[PDB]
């Protein structure tokens, strides 16, 4: 993606098309940028002011997305009895024609986290 | 009492200077040697030298020349707010 | 002069946009017909100086990716050639002109008369203005500065005046050939909200209303016409759909080429003949 | 002052449609031509205040799922341009002015006048219903108040009257500057039954109809005209089609901009010259 | 170094302050007497500064601190060497 700066949006943040997980390459007329100059935060991009009426322009790496189209092939069914009391009805999987999110890009969900450490020692 | 100052920039391109003639190129030949020459700033083969335009091509036999002096010109128009009491 | 109405729609475009988008009293006088929701929710979203979302305007055909929140998109159209006139002569001048310029410039004392510095030479003055310069005050323009008569007027030794003024390129004198051309440009809002592009083109509307008292349209731009086309999904291939309310503007303008001229009568021969 | 025409044709239609639908002596009226059958049962099924089933009117492309039994589809439609004024130039106000409201106000004694209050201030009086005030009388507006002398007239203590006023929003004054724009908006209702698609057609003729004697569209949205198009089945790959007859309401409306003026003359100059 | 250079005063006006806020006039009452102030030194109320309006209407408030406000635009080019 690219983007033009002015005056204006060197302070509000350059607001991003995309959402980030983190950045390949940056560079401008003047080159590439270093790590010292540019920020970002919520999803938008904050540049210091020597790049006023520079372009900017980034390669990024964001998080594959989907959305249900169609629902296909939608339910198919069982009714197991072997190694029952008696007769149940089990629902077998759906297939799902997905879509990706390029038009309108919502932020990965807030999932609520745990407080078990991964990889822990037990002794 | 300056309240505020502004700068801006208008023009910025380069233009060569003979050392010894002291006239500036206007127009050039198929090998890109001078055919033509002026006395006046205005009207000088320009070359643009903006933010886009840097690291060119079309002029390289040219600036290669020793007989040549290039120059930076440059235009501005800045602002000044005078607050001078009542 | 060849005229290149796109870029003119653009520049025009984006700083009244800006300024427009800027306060809230203006965006109110704009959506006063539109319903309680649909305005708060632009005003909230694109309205004010500290706007978090912003709206842009290009030309169609980008390679890059195009914000489709809120977008002004540009294609140039068709074109036709309406009027003539005889051997194509539109005007003729003495002294070649360049653009029409408007500067503010405030009134200077000099020993003998006021002036009036610009940034650059006069070739024709228009106008100056809330004055009607009489034959006493002795109006006469000296390249960069105009200037009257010291005496009479020393009241306004400090007149805060502007000045509507045409740029002067040489002395030299030719003719203009040309045409007149009458040409529509497209011009359509792109959201996947269908309200926000109710509301964009509603703007549309009125900075196109604005846009009739600038210098430049009202010398080379007359006879503006609208027409509106019908609310329609733009694209369906998407997860959803883009809305746009395609506008059609239409302008005229001469198109025309200076042909100098190098003829220059001085002298005259009147002798007679014997037989 | 921008036009919105979906949006005053929804305020319009809603509250007018269920009063209509209200009750069954207007109904009866309008579907005096129909057959019993078709008659009876829509009466049956929508007409009434207790009715179960119930009509509903939205824009196209909503999101969710809209009810087929019996709906107005409203889209917008194209739009042009078709006359203009002389520098664009509709009409010149000193004191700005909103919307034009109709008020009830019983007559009220004042000391010396009897008086009308009113919820907001006064710009102009345009009408008092049934009333033709003389010299005498010396009607005057002051604010939100309108007033007339009392003595002669004090037998209409308490007249139940109503005015037609409008708005007042500021001193300042300025320009109108704008131009006349000829717009078609498309209507259409939807049902799986045929006979209750042609009834709600009726039904929507004659509400338009009877929005001719409103006020904002006396006043804004001049020149109705009118059109039909064929029945014919909007979707044929659900279980059953779904039948409509779409129709296309004309409007004029003048599309316009309140350009003010600062420069206000009060002190003049008049001094003779000297040579 | 300067190759040329010209200066001229594109406006030359008279902007009111309060005394206490320090806020600049923005908008005015009918009879010119204050309704919102402004922190901005340009969007700030302001009247012609010649001596013919001073004379034809300070008037309004006894926050008596008016600034005369000079406005310098400045055009110049540059002919730097390598």
């Amino acid at each position: 993606m690219i983007y033009f700066v002015n005056k204006d949006r060197i302070k509000k943040g350059i607001p991003l098309y995309y959402d980030v997980k983190e950045i390949t390459y940056i560079a401008t007329q003047d080159g590439t940028v270093y790590e010292e100059d540019y920020e970002i935060k919520n999803n938008r991009l904050y540049l210091n002011e020597k790049y006023e009426n520079h372009t900017v322009t980034l390669k990024i790496l964001m998080t594959l997305r989907y959305v249900v189209s169609d629902i296909l092939k939608e339910s198919r069914y069982q009714y197991t009895k072997f190694n029952q009391p008696k007769s149940k009805f089990e629902n077998l999987p759906q297939k799902l024609l997905l879509k990706r999110e390029d038009v309108i890009v919502l932020q990965d969900p807030y999932k609520v986290n745990d407080g078990i450490e991964e990889d822990l020692e037990i002794q | 009492s300056i309240e505020k100052k502004e700068e801006v920039i208008a023009h910025n391109e380069v233009v060569f200077r003979s050392l010894t003639q002291g006239l500036y190129v206007k127009e050039v030949d198929i090998y890109s040697d001078v055919v033509s020459y002026t006395k006046d700033v205005d009207e000088a083969l320009a070359m643009p030298n903006t933010i886009n335009f840097k690291n060119s091509r079309k002029y390289k036999k040219l600036i290669m020349n020793l007989d040549l002096e290039p120059l930076n010109k440059i235009q501005k128009v800045i602002y000044e707010t005078h607050l001078e009491g009542l | 002069a060849i005229t290149s109405v796109d870029s003119y729609l653009l520049s025009e475009i984006k700083p009244r946009l800006n300024t427009v988008l800027e306060n809230c009293y203006i965006i109110d006088e704009v959506l006063k017909d539109f319903d309680y929701q649909t305005r708060e929710s632009f005003k909230e979203a694109f309205c004010g100086k500290n706007a978090q979302h912003e709206v842009t305007v290009g030309f169609n055909f980008p390679k890059f990716k195009n914000n489709y929140e809120a977008h002004y998109l540009i294609q140039l159209g068709q074109g036709q050639e309406t009027k003539n006139s005889l051997g194509s002569i539109q005007s003729s001048y003495f002294e070649a002109t360049g653009d029409t310029l408007v500067e503010s410039s405030t009134a200077i004392r000099e020993d003998d008369k006021l002036v009036f510095t610009v940034s650059k030479p006069i070739g024709e003055l228009i106008k100056v203005e809330d004055i009607e310069f009489a034959k006493y005050d002795n109006l006469q323009v000296e390249g960069n500065k105009v200037s009257f008569k010291y005496q009479t007027n020393e009241d306004y030794e400090n007149y805060n005046a502007n000045i509507i003024f045409t740029e002067k390129k040489n002395d030299s004198k030719g003719l203009v050939k040309g045409f007149t051309v009458e040409e529509q440009v497209t011009v359509v809002g792109l959201s996947f909200n269908v309200d926000v592009a109710r509301c964009l083109d509603a703007v549309l509307k009125m900075i196109l209303i604005s846009m009739r008292d600038s210098i430049e349209e009202q010398q080379t731009f007359q006879l503006q016409n609208l027409s509106f086309g019908d609310i329609a999904p733009i694209i369906e291939d998407g997860d959803s759909m883009i809305f746009g309310r395609p506008t059609i503007i239409k302008y005229t303008s001469s198109l025309d080429l200076d042909y100098t001229i190098t003829q220059d009568i001085n002298k005259l021969t009147f002798k007679e003949r014997k037989d």
